[PDB]
């Protein structure tokens, strides 16, 4: 491996050989020559040295380069480490037909799909598209089709689309913890350069679509297709296999858009009209009733697997609401209507998917899982749902929950300077009245937040649960928590620890009032505290993770 | 009034409430400054190379009465301008050169000199010159050197228990850490006993170091402990003991006193029997004999007979020792008074521990310590005992050391010497026993008290000392040896040694690193960069947890925000706006002083340590008009612990609010709306950003990004500047005015822009003229803009309207839904440029050739070259075309008549030469910008490299030439003007020149004389204008000199416009990152009442989520300045009265509260305010502060004046169905900015390539169409499914299996998919390796 | 070329060097045998040549 | 690092292999 071509200059196999076999010589032409014992004695002594170095150069003596203090690496060294043989022939080497993109989102899509880039394409598959334009008789010879494919032309394309047809491909994410990180799909070619990815997949591969990128392995063998086909299928990796929980549900964007179809307000558009559950879509489509209308009778046949290995069907009248009237379009025949009739959080629809799948089988939940995401991409979407500055409502009694909780301050430090009470109880006493008013500020919040006011029946006068977007992102549970809302409307709490301690002043404001100097260098103390534990405990969980998976 | 010429064109609104008192820095002082003082004369030696030199310059021979001496130095002019070097690839340097003196002095005389050799000064080595910007130019490429910041060299007295202890039991170290030589820790034992421990090898009992430096047992018993008479005469066994000095223990009998007995017998000791035993004169008490056994003796005893050892030092008394010590020794011993309670000995229970107890057995111990074998001979322990520590020229370790080491122990002097002293260790060591027993506290290493930064200049002036001190030895050693000699002083003066030393720490170094090139943010940002890492501090990245965290005293002096959320978080921090550094090295911060009440202007900078004594206000305080507080209890800091004091306590005030942010995260709006994660990372991520074609101002700002475009030193700023003549594309010429001209001057600056060059990201730099002809320039104005600058403002990205709502999934999680109307316009779009060189590199065959005679390639490869070779300017490329045509020599044609018959029909290339061409490498496209060849000197092949050479000489001609046509201009005209009432008109002269007729009128007055020396005036400008000319073509024409081996190099450039597409990776300024998902057609995308369609959708489901409500208020105040712009812009299309349009803009510009005044219609013209609102017609510019913004009420409030919804909705339409959406969604303008990882560098695929020779596995990451790597991780995946077939396959057929991968290719091509496994190489690899060594393995059967 | 009338240096790392050695030349003397004082006797003798 | 493990390179008879394989 030359450098400058002129002098290969071999480096850390050869310099400890060489030196090896000139001392060795001069020692063997000393031997001879009757010389002293002293000079053959010291020239014994660095043989033995540098062969020692050559074995082994850190555990005596230090051999290195010219112009570089590092070491060399003698035999061993290339075999131990992290950068030895083994780690290298233990799946440490690279393979040939792969490819890289950065992710992107497809939501056309279903399960047992992925989008594959037509220009990673052609290139993966090249073998086979050899074969096929061999086969073909489209180029008699191999140079021919090497040229045929090097243009690109629509023969090659079409011979493409027609050999990639039928041929899982299986995707990986960078970091692979458990078993889910490897699943197999089905390429369909898209046009472009990022892989697209199935959005209920994404939870099982923890990808997040902000530069995430996944490597593209081919199986080329029937056993291994065969394999990719009917093992590491995303369509088989429904239940967990750490627990039992299925892997497969809807969180994001789809929990919302259910929600928010299955729910019910007062005095909305149509009332009283009465239907047969067909009409439910039509007359929200075009006009005449809200989503969201109450008291509104359709009749469901409900179809239940009574009798062994039997289904039969049942005709009721039960009220419910414009929104679940069409859900119970998409839910299937075996499954009954009290599981759909009810305001459909994440997880409500999560047990819809367990108990369709442990009724019904693999594939009508598989059916399943596809439309409840279409559905709530879709009505997500058709409703709106923006957040603006308005949105989080910050409670009147904060202000005079603020001054109490100050007197109640101010109180205690005149007892502390009366000398009744001393440094720690007066401590301690201050973090409890400042958590009381905190809990107090959380709940007041709380409550302004739920309740709402609406006019019905013209009563004038009615309290159903409010329709804000915060609120119900996070009583949806799509995305926040109730605890995470405390920080933008309420007080951000304590909020304090700068090594383990807690300061007796909390900070008293949230984000849409804004922040004190003070106060915003006062809370970086716990981010910089989660960032460097995460940080510094990523690497300690995967040693953990590889001593385990050795000794098991 | 400000005017600011160049401001007035579009003055940004402010909403800042606070009035500012200090104007922000220069931002990049901590760069310059020094390395200024660096290389800066100074007549006193304090720092820099004057510093450096008298060091160890004054050079003594081995008593050979020849000395060698300096007198000054002096810096050499430099040779090359930095575009010149930036544009050769030569380093940006300055020779040095110091005048020397060597003295030879004869014999059998004291210091009789009597020659001296003072005459040649010797150039040694040259040292890298610092640009404008804070920037060198090693090697041709910018490269910044970061600031370190490491524990200041002292004496600390950590901790360091708990649960490292082990043993439930707290201990106390001390280190004395110098600047240069070796450590010393003084640590504790469990055993209450301290060990003194060199360079953290193993330790040695504790008064070892003691008895080195000529102490005795008595001194050290004296000296450490304090000895009571005890005076015991005639068997009456008395004490003298004083309740003040010791008290606490409880007596057990036999107890009285003066008068009344001080204690019963049994009782505890009180508070009153104290006061009363004080009170009462209390003499020589007897107390029981139990009181001697415990007790130990302070000195040795001799009785005065005889010289016997009874009675040793450091042994306890005996009861049958007592009477023999009595009747023969004295009456009166020495003792000590050793109390458990609030004392501890610590050190006699180590003296017994000692193995030596003269300084002869002692001093060896040390030596035996330092190295094992070779004892010593009473010259060698002594000698490195002295030149460990004690040596002046081997410790030496600062003014800085002495300061820390004077304050810590409660010396007034700060003035002291590098050498340590028996007097500093006995305190070290006596303080340490006083913090073991309760006197102090310990020191904090995270303190910013306790760890100071060095900049650039003084680690150079370490580096050059060190090369210095090695050249020094052989100077000494040539006049050592054949000291019989008159020769120049050039005996060892070697420039070599000095100039590789400097070399090597400016080029090859960890904390020399090339400059970031994407923004001036980045490249501002760099620049102000403090890392822990390098040489010294942390070794490492690991060894830290608590290093890490922000400590409360960082509060004005780095930054809590930006740093990197990676492996070395905590490790990389950013000053802030207005830290400084003090004078010894620490951080500063300014403060306004407070006086009985009212605030002062006056500014004081205090360092860590005086910020904890004094109690300093907060700057989001009320103030009244003449400086009173508004609320008699204002929120201060006061040691630590922020709490409420009256306006009768504080004593200072905090400058401004931007002062605990630095640079980088000062440029977000409403950051005090953003949680501390979000709010790194979004400024983490601004720096990453690509400038895009077209510059884009932000509607909404914080006011810095003026101030970061100036002094980035990306722009063209105007110096004594006062109007302008000529502009162009890439010239600029300034008129300056007589107010701000010196005599002897033109009177023109000229500026030359800088056109589409590489960057170090390979990214675009580009700078476009702002001024026209005729438009009056002041002093500090821009006139050109670099890359991603809009009229001197920092703008990096652009005003995208954004739509908050779902939109079907293609927003699912971090995906954005982006108009096909942002890709039309050509939003984002960025320029790329690359570097391309091909090198001759001649042969013994012979020299190898640039002439297109490429044999094996057809006519059309060879259809964009040159006659010379290499491609046309503006040639456009793609794949793998011909860029440099290069032949390489083989050996001489044989006679066989093969070759004979192809030479005779043929003929021209007989095998001589080899296609060894420079082609575009695979996936590479581009239009060529511009070649440049180099041609060393004595190959005069040149066949079209004389056009480059044309081209820079007629560019520096026309440069050249205006100065001196303007200087012949003035004569000429002066000549004219005296010619007047002579007789002559002016016409004679306009018509022909004739040097005004050689003085025709003959007056014989002072004209004659007058013409004359005009004439001799223009002989002398002409004569210097050739001569300049002259000059500048030899610096152009003369080669260049390369490696030896290189014969010549072609060098190419291509630029590439990159588009955006699906998964390139787009930002904001709060943290929200996210790739492109979908390009949506304008018909799709929703569209309001209106019918403007919205630019991008953004999923509302990050927000509650990440706390980023900056981004809500960001695109309401963004919403609000767009319609005061689209306001202006309708009054503008109707071609209202400049009456109406001032008024509404007036009304526009002093809306909200009590913040700035600024008012038109007294300052603005008529026709200003045309331009004015011509300019920000696009935008209502707006600025708030970091924690001083704008205010919901007045967004709200600016929102009515534009006539919008002052709830930031509006009702929208879906563009596939044109039904509206029901809860009514939030639209906006916000900041979006492109980043650095787009997905056109990302793809990679493979199917079959190159292998290595070694392990025959596929190459690697992209590195000549490298594969991917599959992992312990792919596999336990793999295993876990069960893919047994699968896991074969990726071993062997995709891997190193050489006879299965082309039989698996052959099968997949044939139509079969059946695998032949077989054994890897690697394997067999592996056995060879371990065969290597004398181990023998094999496979049965 | 220094700027006319080039001078001439030899190839500082082509060139062939070599250096006696201290310990072997520090033991001669020391040597009571009188084989081994006249082997380090010659084979100095051989290496200055 | 050092560079070493070079990358495999195609000359004429291995090309000329290569075809005959297929």
């Amino acid at each position: 491996v030359p450098l400058d071509g002129g002098r290969f200059a071999t480096s850390d196999l050869n310099d400890l050989y060489r030196r090896v076999i000139n001392r060795n010589n001069r020692l063997k032409r000393l031997l001879d020559l009757a010389a002293p014992d002293i000079i053959v004695r010291n020239e014994k002594r660095m043989l033995q040295e540098a062969v020692d170095a050559l074995l082994d150069n850190g555990r005596r003596g230090r051999a290195i380069t010219g112009s570089n203090k590092r070491p060399l690496k003698s035999l061993a060294d290339m075999i131990k480490g992290k950068q030895g043989r083994f780690r290298q022939n233990l799946l440490g080497k690279r393979v040939d037909y792969s490819g890289r993109s950065v992710i992107t989102v497809g939501p056309y899509l279903r399960l047992h799909q992925c989008g594959l880039p037509k220009k990673m394409a052609l290139e993966l598959f090249k073998p086979f598209i050899y074969g096929k334009l061999e086969l073909r008789g489209l180029a008699t010879t191999i140079k021919a089709a090497k040229k045929m494919v090097e243009r690109e032309e629509a023969v090659v394309w079409d011979i493409l689309d027609e050999v990639i047809r039928e041929h899982p491909v299986l995707l990986n994410r960078a970091p692979t913890l458990h078993r889910l990180g490897i699943q197999a799909f089905e390429p369909v070619l898209i046009e472009g350069k990022a892989i697209q990815l199935h959005p209920l997949v994404c939870a099982a591969y923890n990808a997040d679509f902000d530069g995430d990128q996944m490597a593209v392995h081919v199986p080329l063998t029937l056993e291994a297709q065969l394999e990719a086909r009917a093992l590491m299928m995303s369509t088989n990796n429904i239940l967990s296999p750490a627990n039992g929980e299925p892997i497969i549900v809807p969180s994001q964007d789809v929990v919302l858009g259910l929600y928010y179809m299955t729910r019910d307000c007062v005095n909305a558009k149509g009332e009283g009209m009465v239907l047969t559950g067909p009409k439910e879509a039509e007359r929200l489509y075009r006009s005449g009733l809200a989503s969201l209308h109450a008291r509104v009778k359709v009749r469901i046949t409900e179809y239940e697997k009574d009798a062994n290995g039997e289904l039969v069907a049942k005709t009721s009248l039960k009220d419910t609401t414009v929104g679940r009237a069409i859900l119970w379009m998409i839910v299937p025949k075996g499954l009954p209507y009290s599981i759909v009739n009810q305001a459909l959080g994440k997880k409500a629809i999560s047990k819809m998917l367990n108990t369709c799948y442990r009724i019904l089988g693999l594939k009508p939940t598989v059916i399943f899982a596809d439309q409840i995401m279409y559905t709530g991409f879709a009505y997500a979407a058709r409703s709106g749902a923006s957040v603006g500055i308005d949105d989080m409502v910050i409670p009147e009694k904060k202000h005079e929950i603020i001054s109490e909780a100050e007197a109640e301050v101010a109180e205690i430090q005149e007892q502390f300077q009366s000398g009744l009470v001393t440094a720690g109880e007066r401590y301690n006493k201050v973090i409890d009245i400042w958590a009381a008013a905190n809990d107090r500020v959380s709940k007041a919040m709380m409550d302004n937040l739920q309740t709402e006011t609406v006019i019905n029946r013209d009563g004038q006068e009615e309290k159903q649960v409010s329709f804000n977007s915060i609120y119900m992102m996070a009583d949806s549970g799509a995305r926040g928590s109730a605890a995470q809302i405390r920080q933008l409307a309420g007080m951000r709490g304590l909020m304090a620890k700068p090594d383990g301690s807690i300061i007796e002043t909390p900070i008293t404001a949230n984000f849409r009032e804004g922040l004190n100097v003070l106060q915003y260098f006062i809370s970086t103390h716990g981010a910089r505290k989660g960032l460097a534990d995460t940080a510094l405990k990523t690497a300690n969980s995967g040693y953990l993770t590889r001593r385990l998976v050795d000794v098991a | 009034m400000v005017y600011s010429y160049t401001e007035k064109k579009r003055i940004r609104k402010d909403f800042g409430k606070r009035p500012q008192v200090l104007d922000v820095p220069y931002l990049l002082s901590i760069q310059l400054d020094s390395f200024q003082k660096f290389i800066e004369q100074d007549p006193e030696g304090q720092y820099g190379l004057e510093a450096a030199f008298r060091s160890v310059f004054p050079i003594q021979s081995y008593s050979g009465n020849s000395e060698l001496q300096y007198v000054s130095y002096r810096l050499g002019e430099p040779v090359f301008d930095v575009q010149e070097c930036q544009i050769r690839g030569v380093t940006y340097s300055a020779p040095l050169r110091v005048k020397l003196r060597l003295v030879i002095y004869e014999r059998e005389a004291p210091e009789g000199t009597v020659k001296d050799i003072k005459e040649q000064e010797v150039y040694m080595g040259e040292i890298p010159l610092m640009t404008d910007n804070g920037t060198f130019v090693i090697n041709g490429t910018e490269r910044v050197i970061v600031s370190q910041l490491h524990r200041s060299p002292g004496v600390f007295f950590d901790s360091d228990k708990g649960k490292t202890h082990s043993s439930g039991k707290v201990l106390y170290n001390a280190r004395i850490i110098p600047y240069r030589g070796s450590w010393l820790d003084f640590e504790f034992d469990p055993k209450d006993n301290l060990f003194v421990r060199i360079d953290r090898r193993r330790k040695l009992p504790a008064t070892i170091i003691l008895r080195a430096l000529n102490y005795t047992t008595e001194q050290i018993l004296d000296l450490f402990f304090e000895k009571v008479i005890f005076e015991i005469r005639d068997n009456k066994l008395q004490m003298e003991l004083v309740p003040e000095r010791l008290r606490g223990e409880t007596a057990s009998f036999d107890i009285e006193a003066n008068g009344k007995v001080y204690v019963e017998k049994g009782r505890r000791i009180t508070a009153r029997h104290i006061r009363q035993l004080e009170k009462d004169d209390v003499k020589l008490i007897e107390v029981p004999v139990e009181y001697i056994a415990g007790k130990v003796v302070a000195k040795d005893y001799i009785d005065e007979s005889t010289g016997e050892l009874i009675c040793a030092a450091n042994m306890e008394l005996s009861l049958d020792l007592l009477a023999k010590l009595s009747q023969s020794g004295h009456k009166r011993i020495e003792t000590l008074f050793t109390n458990d309670l609030d004392h501890g000995p610590y050190i006699s229970e180590t003296l017994r521990v000692d193995p030596t107890n003269d300084r002869l057995s002692a001093l060896v111990e040390i030596y035996r310590m330092m190295r094992p074998g070779e004892p010593p001979t009473r010259e060698a322990a002594e000698s490195l005992f002295e030149n460990l520590f004690f040596s002046e020229d081997r410790y030496d370790l600062s003014a800085v050391g002495r300061m820390k080491f004077n304050r810590s122990l409660l010396r007034e002097e700060i003035e002291g010497s590098g050498i340590l002293s028996k007097d500093d260790i006995i305190d070290v060591m006596k303080k340490l026993i006083d913090i073991r027993n309760g006197k102090g506290e310990v020191d904090d290493i995270d303190h910013l008290g306790n760890r100071r930064i060095r900049s650039v200049g003084e680690m150079a002036e370490n580096q050059f000392r060190v090369g210095l001190v090695r050249v020094e030895r052989a100077v000494k050693e040539r006049l050592s040896l054949g000291d019989l000699d008159t020769l120049m002083p050039q005996d060892m003066i070697n420039a070599k040694p000095i100039s590789a030393a400097v070399k090597e720490f400016f080029g090859s170094s960890q904390l020399s690193q090339f400059m970031d090139q994407n923004n001036p943010l980045s490249e501002i940002t760099h620049k102000r960069r403090i890392s822990a890492l390098g040489p010294g501090g942390l070794t490492r990245e690991r060894a830290g947890f608590e290093v890490r965290d922000v400590h409360p005293t960082h509060y004005g002096r780095v930054c809590p925000i930006e740093t990197p959320e990676g492996p070395n978080i905590g490790l990389i921090n950013s000053l802030s706006v207005y830290a400084q550094t003090n004078e010894y090295g620490f951080l500063e911060t300014p403060y306004r002083k407070v006086t009985d009440g009212v605030v002062t202007d006056e500014i004081h900078y205090l360092s860590a340590i005086e910020e904890g004594n004094y109690v300093i206000a907060q700057a989001n305080s009320n103030l009244d008009e003449e400086g009173h507080f508004v609320e008699d209890l204002v929120t201060c800091r006061s040691k630590g612990e922020s709490s409420l004091f009256s306006r009768d306590q504080v004593d200072y005030m905090d400058v401004s609010t931007q002062q605990v942010v630095s640079v980088g995260a000062s440029l977000i709006p409403f950051l005090e709306h953003d949680d501390a994660n979000r709010a790194l990372m979004g400024a983490n991520m601004q720096r990453q950003a690509v400038p895009t074609l077209r510059a884009d101002k932000p509607l909404v700002g914080t006011g810095m990004e003026r101030a970061v475009a100036v002094d980035s030193g990306v722009t063209a700023v105007a110096k004594r500047g006062g109007v302008v003549q000529y502009v162009d594309a890439s010239r600029i010429v300034i008129k300056v005015n007589e107010d701000e001209m010196y005599p002897g001057e033109a009177g023109i600056d000229i500026y030359n822009l800088t056109k589409y060059t590489r960057s170090n990201q390979n990214t675009c730099i580009n700078q476009m003229p702002c001024v026209s002809l005729g438009e009056p320039v002041e002093r500090g104005d821009v006139l050109a803009d670099g890359p991603s600058t809009d009229l001197g403002e920092l703008a990096l990205g652009q005003n995208m309207r954004v739509a908050f709502m779902p939109w079907n999934g293609y927003n699912f999680e971090d995906s954005i839904l982006v108009s096909e109307r942002v890709v039309q316009e050509d939003r984002f779009t960025t320029i790329h440029i690359q570097e391309l060189a091909c090198v001759s590199r001649d042969t013994k065959l012979g020299p190898e050739e640039i002439t297109a005679d490429i044999p094996n390639v057809g006519e059309a490869a060879l259809s964009k070259l040159d006659e010379s070779g290499i491609v046309y300017i503006g040639a456009e490329v793609t794949g793998g075309d011909i860029l440099v045509g290069k032949v390489t020599p083989k050996g001489e044609t044989q006679l066989t008549p093969e070759e004979k018959l192809l030479r005779a029909i043929f003929g021209e290339k007989a095998s001589d030469v080899k296609d060894s061409s420079l082609r575009v490498p695979n996936g590479v496209s581009g239009t060529v910008i511009d070649v440049q060849v180099f041609t060393r000197d004595g190959v005069e092949k040149d066949k079209r490299a004389l056009e480059i050479e044309e081209m820079q000489l007629k560019q520096a001609k026309k440069d050249l030439s205006e100065e001196l046509q303007i200087l012949e201009a003035g004569l000429f005209s002066r000549i004219r003007a005296v010619l007047v009432a002579g007789g002559v008109e002016a016409e004679k002269l306009d018509k022909l020149p004739r040097d005004r007729w050689l003085e025709l009128g003959l007056t014989d007055e002072e004209k004659q004389n007058q013409l004359e020396q005009l004439a001799e005036q223009y002989d002398e400008l002409k004569h210097e204008f050739e001569k300049k000319l002259e000059a500048k073509r030899r610096k152009i024409t003369q080669g260049d000199d390369l490696a030896p081996g290189v014969l010549k190099i072609v060098k190419v450039y291509l630029a590439v416009k990159r588009r955006i597409q699906p998964g390139d990776k787009m930002a904001g300024r709060h943290g929200n990152k996210g790739v492109i998902s979908k390009i949506n057609p304008i018909e799709d995308m929703p569209y309001d009442e209106n019918g403007t369609p919205v630019d991008i959708v953004l999923n509302p489901l990050g927000v509650p989520s990440r706390m980023n409500i900056g981004q809500i208020l960001e695109t309401h105040l963004g919403m609000a300045a767009k319609g005061i712009g689209d306001k202006i812009n309708a009054m503008l299309k109707q071609q209202q009265e400049v009456a109406k349009l001032r008024e509404f803009i007036q009304r526009a510009y002093d809306l909200g509260a009590d913040v700035r005044q600024k008012v038109d219609l007294s300052t603005f013209s008529d026709e200003e305010v045309m331009r004015l609102a011509e300019n920000l017609r696009k935008g209502m510019p707006i600025a708030t502060p970091v924690f001083d913004g704008a205010k919901e009420a007045e967004i709200k409030e600016l929102l009515k004046l534009g006539d919008l919804p002052t709830s930031g909705q509006i009702r929208l339409y879906d563009g596939r169905t044109g039904e509206q959406f029901e809860r009514p969604v939030t639209v906006g303008y916000m900041y979006m900015l492109k980043l650095n990882h787009l997905v056109d560098d990302k793809m990679h695929a493979r199917s079959t390539g190159s292998y290595s020779l070694v392990t025959q596995q596929p190459l690697g990451g992209k590195a000549q169409f490298g594969g991917q790597r599959f992992g312990e991780m792919e596999v336990w995946a793999l295993e876990a499914y069960g893919a047994a077939y699968t896991l074969q396959e990726m071993l062997t057929v995709k891997s190193d299996d050489v006879n299965g991968r082309t039989k698996m290719y052959k099968n997949i091509v044939d139509g079969n998919h059946q695998m032949e496994p077989g054994m890897p190489e690697s394997f067999n690899v592996l056995l060879k390796e371990i065969r290597s060594l004398g181990i023998n393995i094999e496979l049965e059967d | 070329k220094v700027s006319g009338r080039w001078t001439v240096e030899l190839n500082a790392d082509s060139i062939p060097r070599l250096k006696i050695n201290q310990q072997y030349a520090a033991m001669g003397n020391s040597a009571r045998n009188d084989a081994d004082g006249q082997f380090i006797r010659s084979n100095l003798q051989e290496a200055r040549w | 690092l050092p560079v070493y493990q070079g990358e495999t390179t195609q000359t004429l008879q291995d090309y000329l292999m290569w075809q005959v394989e297929l």
